[PDB]
């Protein structure tokens, strides 16, 4: 009781949700946007001053707290792997910090990175559409091809953003406060938040043989960053060549994970389908 | 007592005393060191800890907060009761504590739990008599505005009228009659600057370190030195040093505006040469005098606005805030520590590049304002040099920004250099 | 991003619209018309509490005659919405209903129009858009429609931006003297401007209306309140502390691909009372699959025309409530084997909804608020039957005396068989979006 | 001690601007129309004794000139409470109402047989005033006198004080009006000719733009000359307020006019006070830098080049944060307020006006933006052309050779329009990168 009653970790607990999953909404939403015209547009993605201006900003409205604990210090490439590079921090009471272990800080920050990624591919391809594909007959084609990857892309942005939720986040994010809400003493806490962290990391496919599934989904996003910036480039940067790469990218994409996940097996039927 | 205890027998243990966030960490602490602890310095406290003659039950927290307590009660007695104020004991809570004192000496096991508390509990009575003998007399407001006026030479319009005035002395060779002079010659200024409230101006004076006087420099503004009076308490509250850190930092400001008003007077000159058409030698003045004046202006605006406004309303009204003396004093120390990097003072190098860009300035006054007419032969080569002393310095200074911006954050210099970059054909 | 947009309300039926909206938009964030507004997801956009606290509307009842301007100075509305929420044009005895002095007063008035809306604008941080309602055969909303349409294109190109403009009457004979040649001077800006917009389909729209209400011998007003309703239904996504679609630019988009068919299938919920609730019922997963697969009854005006099978190619149940994952993806394996959603050739009925906890001021009276986000052959329909309707009205002269009076009709025929090949190629583009080839 | 001015009432729409200003001027250290001003209205860091100078029965006595040419113009400013607190002694009452006759020409006879006059004039108001870096001449050049008054009153300003080439409210009326004496080019010469030649700065506003502005934003119906006059007085006693109450840094207005001096006759520069109508914090008054709803000076803003702000200020009366100043900085950066000129980098400064105390800034930030529009002296090359060709077009240049202006002949208005005409050149080359060579 003395030593969980005063230091509020469970602020800091509050500030992992809504920085390491970007839970401020509508000031989540306006830092997306700055964050996407940041890295995505080329800004200073790696100028330490500019991203912890940008996120101190938009994390400062309501609840600054979210800005005090994550500053976006910019540092250093796959369309996805060059928004990275970036450096945070965060702040605990000690000595509860002493059981505190920066383990769970890097887990967390890998976490983020992981919405950060997921929110810079869904920026890519709100940005790009059918009309920015066309933006800059092989017109009524183009128009289709690009309908139907907006199509495919929209219904897997929102099933990733719900149903990764669930795995990973709402049952894992979940079990973490039940087992904190159980954890009183220091060892029982350390347990159960390695117990959490660990669950947490279960559905990101950290384990080596769910990796290659995680590979393959990580190729597809690529492939799509890197597909939805030739479109918003429009014709100049995209080819034939270029809309059948990505096609056959999406199919080859879909037919490996529908065989990795079979050989789970939803992930598999949600490729297939694809 | 008074925090006083006769430690020639030493009876005790209280000694009468005299990688990327690493990275930033470390930078950022050499700056600020060199940046404001340049100048600025507290004395030695009279009292300390002599904890080789301390029991084993001397408890390192309650310790702590004893040094704290007792060098309370010695600062009562030697600030509180400095010259005309009194710090007592705990006058009347010393009484308490001497009835619970005789209880607990009474008391054989000498526990300092409950008497770390019972001293914590008389601390924070201590503290809240503090806070509200700061609240009611220390009032240093007025104290603040004063050294932001001179001990930061911030009073803009009594700043002109010295220069129209009180340049007499500042502007002479530094001699200790040029010095003393130079106080009458403020106090004529402050009354012919919309201020006839001499009274801390009364306290103002001048008395330089001047070449005559520093040993018993060829500028009374360069060996230069004035004579304002603090209020006690608040004179052994203020750090003699920490005032000659404001002083130093409102000398560096001092240069930097020197230059520009000189600069400020060749462009005027250059004005008043419009009787006829500026000539090539001319042309060279004017546009040294313009880039000098566009750089000066750039850079006084930033610094007022943010190195200078920013850091005086936040100083203001964390103070404000902070209604503990001790943490009035840390909102000063913070905005201190802002300005300081502001100034970036913290490398040899980076004041040799600031004395350097304010002699270019200057060099660019002179040359405009002596060839406000014709540029002789030496007015030509002058307005050149002194064009080219601008440029240069412009274009150091936009890379010694970008420099600082990578080091460290620097938001009125950004703001400043973007201000410039509107064409930054300069800047770049 | 966290963003904030304007509309406007040009004609009769697009100022009540507007002035509906506004208010029910309001009561969405707990606000009174007059700006007591309600006390992680800033809200306060709409009603944008001005530096006299006045919670400004975002949305003017931009209608060119002073009747609406007047109504809205008498409401409380005004009490919220700043001056520069209240863009009155004008042209005082409206626009004639039609698009020539439609687009006479609208060129006029751009000037006040575009004015009012760079006031709005100045403070335009993370904006992205605006939105629109105009009649577009009514002069306001038809010429002066197109006008703004225009002037809108001109001024934030940058980002797309949106209308919801009171369509041309087709069910309705279009027999107005320039009835079908506004309606196609309307959608020559429209389709200028079109990304991604609503149009204010009324056949299906009084279908929905029957099933929701059936107010006997119904007039606009209904129409506006219910518009209205979903106005303040589609402030749902950032309405809890925003997880789903707060910066839902990118869903928005994904709606279409093809932005010159800015109209998509849409139809929000509840298409009933507002006690649309069975024995022992509430928002599940598969329930709600199955209440809201009605297709009628939403706002599609498939005009004369099925020319294009095209079915829904995006699906999007957006709904407010609090849906968990696993309920999500059991409503998605039960909806891919009934098919509810039907598939576009261009590709099967995305599998999308919306479930999010709804905001502190924003309460329903139903179950689910599902928005049944879609496009399909019903749309394509409605392209068709405006293109006949801007084609019959060039090839006619609609009131070839009034079109020779008309700046824009008498300016040259080039116009109006330009505005019709546009709905043309609309409806083209949706009969071969039923093919391989989208366009 | 601190900074006094003078400021001239150039001709009879200029003793009218006088009259204003002084009223103006008044209220900016909350002084009466005869002078009484509050403690609290007078409690600013400013030196209220250096332009309402104090006289001894409290009136603000202006350390400033009120013309009086015409009998109706020096009774009405007399009769003008304002002129209660202005001093009597500053005016050189006339009572011929025909006044000038909208030539110049008896505008620069009454500025030359009062050269002598003005030079003493001038004298006698640095004696009223503490230290005068020049005379705020309120140089209606459009006037009856305006222009060749102007001229004149320029070389007695020279003969009496050129120590420091200063500025004057040199605003050209509304030229809209319907132009009959063509004198003009004559006038327009005159005050040219002196304005450049001793161009430390000017107040060279264009009326056209002041009326389109006053319409736009102001929704002045039918406006006159008397609502750019109350404009103008307004202006100037804000432009004193700030600069005498304490700014901790320049405190006065003459290091900007020294640094608007590029060369003796490139001395233009258009500056804006934002906002006008009928607050807009840092930011928003950086991203409304552009906004020319208060724009006065009536430009031929050529600003194909860098013919724009190269020097970009802005001293906004009212409570400005400095974190406000920085999202000003990020706003004009990335929407580009005001061009630049092609010299060196852009300068941009800003900062909060240290107003004095008499009245207060409800708009927390909103007040003079100043800037270099050169652009604007393409609107000066303009005004050469117009005397130019107002001389060369017989319209009252036959007529001015009975004029003094131009009586020998247009040489007068040769030079004037080679003056302006320099000063454009400037201003076009600091549109392109020859700003070094203006």
């Amino acid at each position: 009781r003395t030593l969980k009653k005063d230091y509020r970790l469970v602020e800091y607990l509050q500030a992992m949700r809504n920085f390491f999953l970007m839970e401020g909404g509508d000031t989540m939403y306006d830092f997306y946007t700055s964050i996407f015209d940041k890295i995505r547009e080329k800004e200073t993605w790696q100028n330490v001053s500019f991203l912890n201006v940008q996120l101190q900003e938009a994390v400062g409205q309501r609840y600054p707290e979210d800005s005090s604990r994550l500053s976006i210090s910019f540092e250093n490439k796959l369309p996805v792997h060059t928004l990275d590079g970036l450096t945070l921090s965060y702040k605990v009471p000690w000595p509860v910090d002493i059981v505190i272990s920066l383990e769970c800080q890097k887990i967390y920050n890998q976490v983020f990175l992981l919405l950060l990624q997921i929110k810079w591919a869904k920026y890519s391809l709100d940005v790009l559409l059918f009309g920015e594909l066309a933006s800059s007959e092989p017109v009524r084609q183009q128009i289709h091809r690009m309908f139907l990857l907006r199509v495919k892309l929209m219904h897997f942005v929102n099933s990733l953003h719900n149903y990764i939720m669930t795995r990973i986040l709402h049952s894992t994010g979940l079990e973490f406060q039940h087992q904190v809400e159980e954890a009183k003493d220091l060892d029982q806490l350390i347990k159960i938040h390695y117990r959490y962290l660990s669950t947490i990391h279960d559905r990101c496919l950290l384990r080596e043989k769910v990796s290659f599934v995680k590979e393959a989904i990580m190729k597809v996003l690529n492939l799509a960053l890197m597909f939805a910036d030739g479109w918003q480039a429009g014709l100049g940067a995209w080819q034939m060549e270029s809309i059948e790469k990505m096609e056959s990218d999406f199919k080859n994409c879909h037919m490996f994970l529908v065989t990795i996940l079979n050989k789970l097996e939803s992930l598999a039927l949600s490729l297939m389908a694809g | 007592l008074h925090g006083l205890l006769l430690d020639q027998h030493e009876e005790f243990f209280i000694k009468q005393g005299p990688g990327l966030t690493g990275k930033q960490l470390r930078e950022l602490q050499d700056l600020r060191l060199i940046e404001e602890e340049n100048m600025l310095a507290p004395s030695l406290k009279q009292f300390s800890l002599r904890v080789e003659i301390l029991p084993s039950y001397i408890p390192v927290r309650v310790a702590e907060k004893i040094l704290f307590v007792g060098e309370s009660v010695q600062m009562f007695e030697n600030q509180n009761v400095n010259l005309t104020r009194k710090g007592s004991i705990l006058k009347d809570q010393e009484d308490t504590f001497a009835a619970e004192l005789h209880r607990l000496k009474q008391q054989p096991l000498f526990s300092l739990v409950d008497f770390e508390q019972v001293v914590d509990r008389i601390r924070s009575t201590v503290a809240e008599h503090l806070w509200k003998l700061m609240v009611e007399e220390s009032d240093l407001l007025g104290q603040l505005k004063i050294i932001k006026d001179f001990y930061l030479l911030g009073r803009g319009e009594l700043f002109q009228a010295f220069i129209d005035t009180a340049q007499h002395m500042l502007k002479t060779p530094p001699t200790a009659v040029t010095e003393h002079d130079v106080n009458v010659a403020f106090q004529q200024s402050a009354h012919k600057v919309l201020l006839d409230d001499d009274n801390l101006l009364p306290l103002l004076h001048l008395t330089i370190e001047y070449h005559g006087k520093e040993h018993k420099p060829a500028s009374g503004w360069a060996a230069l030195g004035l004579s304002y009076k603090v209020q006690w308490p608040l004179h052994i509250l203020f750090t003699p040093a920490v005032l000659e850190k404001y002083n130093v930092v409102f000398k560096y400001l001092l240069s930097v505006r020197r230059v520009q008003a000189e600069l400020q007077h060749c462009w005027a000159l250059q004005m008043q040469r419009k009787h006829l058409k500026s000539n090539q030698t001319d042309a060279v003045k004017w546009r040294l005098r313009n880039h000098m004046a566009f750089l000066v202006d750039n850079l006084q605006y930033y610094l007022q606005v943010d190195v200078l406004e920013s850091q005086f309303s936040q100083l203001l009204h964390q103070i404000n805030s902070t209604r503990d003396f001790e943490s009035i004093r840390l909102a000063h120390d913070h905005f201190l520590s802002n300005l300081l990097a502001q100034s970036f003072i913290l490398l040899k190098p980076v004041f040799h590049c600031l004395n350097e860009i304010l002699d270019l300035c200057h060099s660019f006054c002179s040359l405009v304002s002596q060839n406000l007419g014709p540029l002789d032969e030496r007015g030509a080569a002058q307005l050149s040099i002194l064009v080219k002393g601008f440029s240069r310095q412009s274009s150091l200074l936009f890379k010694i920004l970008s420099s600082v911006r990578n080091h460290q954050i620097n938001s009125d210099l950004a703001q400043l250099l973007l201000r410039l970059d509107y064409n930054k054909y300069y800047t770049q | 991003m966290p963003r904030e947009i304007i509309t406007l309300q040009l004609g009769q039926c697009g100022n009540q619209i507007g002035f509906e909206f506004w208010k029910q938009l309001c009561a969405e964030h707990g606000i009174s018309p007059e700006g007591i507004v309600e006390e992680t997801d800033r809200k306060d956009v709409f009603f944008y509490q001005a530096d006299d606290e006045h919670y400004i509307p975002r949305a003017v009842l931009l209608d060119l005659e002073p009747r609406v301007i007047h109504s809205i100075l008498n409401s409380p509305y005004a009490k919220l919405y700043n001056p520069e929420n209240i863009y009155l044009s004008e042209h005082g005895g409206g626009a004639g209903n039609n698009w020539a002095s439609g687009f006479s007063q609208g060129e006029k008035i751009h000037e006040d129009i575009f004015d009012i809306i760079d006031r709005e604008a100045d403070g335009s941080d993370s904006l992205e858009g605006f939105v629109l309602c105009h009649s577009i055969a009514g002069g306001t909303g038809s010429g002066l429609g197109s006008y703004l349409l225009e002037r809108l294109n001109d001024r934030y190109p940058k980002k797309l931006v949106q209308t919801y403009s009171v369509f041309p009457n087709q069910d309705e004979m279009s027999d107005v003297v320039v009835q079908p040649y506004n309606s196609l001077l309307t959608l020559k800006r429209l389709t200028q401007n079109a990304d991604c917009v609503v149009v204010l389909d009324n056949t299906a729209l009084n279908r929905i209306a029957t099933d929701r209400l059936h107010i006997q011998n119904p007039s606009f007003s209904q129409i506006n309140q219910l518009v209205s309703t979903i106005m303040s239904a589609s402030t749902t996504t950032l309405r809890y502390p925003g997880y789903m679609n707060n910066d839902l630019i990118g869903l928005i988009a994904s709606l279409i691909p093809t932005p010159r068919l800015h109209f998509l299938m849409t139809g929000y919920t509840p298409l009933t009372t507002d006690q649309s609730v069975a024995s022992v019922r509430k928002t599940t997963v598969l329930d709600v699959m199955r209440r809201l697969l009605q297709p009628k009854n939403v706002m599609v005006s498939t005009g004369r025309d099925r020319q294009t099978n095209h079915c829904y190619i995006a699906i999007l149940n957006i709904i407010q409530g609090e849906v968990d994952p696993t309920q999500v993806h059991k409503s998605l394996q039960r909806i891919r084997e009934r098919k509810l959603a039907n598939f576009i050739p261009w590709g099967p009925a995305s599998i999308q909804v919306a479930l999010s906890r709804k905001s502190p001021y924003l309460p329903s009276a139903h179950r689910v608020s599902g928005l049944m986000m879609a496009n399909h052959t019903s749309i394509s329909s409605l392209f068709e039957s405006s293109c006949q309707q801007y084609d019959k009205l060039r090839k006619r002269e609609a009131f070839l005396e009034q079109f020779r009076k008309e700046d824009i009709f008498k300016e040259n025929f080039d116009e109006l068989d330009r505005s019709r090949e546009v709905v043309q190629e609309l409806i083209d583009e949706y009969h071969a979006a039923t093919r391989p080839d989208y366009i």
